[PDB]
């Protein structure tokens, strides 16, 4: 089974490009990272920064996680990210996504490595 | 040591 750390990388890391290229970025990346296999994963976020910069966030601002746990960290700086959201018509196995490029602060939950 | 396991949110 892949570990939680590996699934985090698969589902969210895209250090190969600095930002979403085109409106077809979500469509391609959701399929590519295998997120449209059994089902259409409804929402996903890709971070366009080095893995090192993303792992470093675990030593940045401590904040509460949405579930109330206390192991969440907020990046000090804004990061290049791409939000992928399933359109209303999209139907498995024809998964359609809207792509939104933005520069934001990410909040990650951290665990031992 | 400490590594990201979940993306809780953006901004």
């Amino acid at each position: 089974k892949e570990t939680a750390a590996a699934k985090f990388e698969r589902q969210h890391m895209d250090s190969s490009t600095s930002a979403a290229s085109s409106s077809n970025y979500c469509n391609q990346m959701m399929k590519s990272r295998n997120l449209t296999k059994d089902r259409c994963k409804p929402v996903n976020t890709f971070v366009h920064e080095s893995l090192a910069d993303v792992q470093a966030v675990c030593s940045q601002k401590n904040v509460a996680c949405k579930n109330g746990q206390t192991n969440c960290y907020q990046s000090y700086s804004t990061m290049s990210i791409t939000d992928c959201r399933e359109t209303g018509s999209s139907k498995y196995p024809n998964c359609a996504y809207k792509t939104t490029q933005a520069n934001k602060h990410i909040i990650v939950a951290c665990e031992g490595n | 040591p400490y590594v990201p396991v979940h993306l809780d949110a953006s901004v």
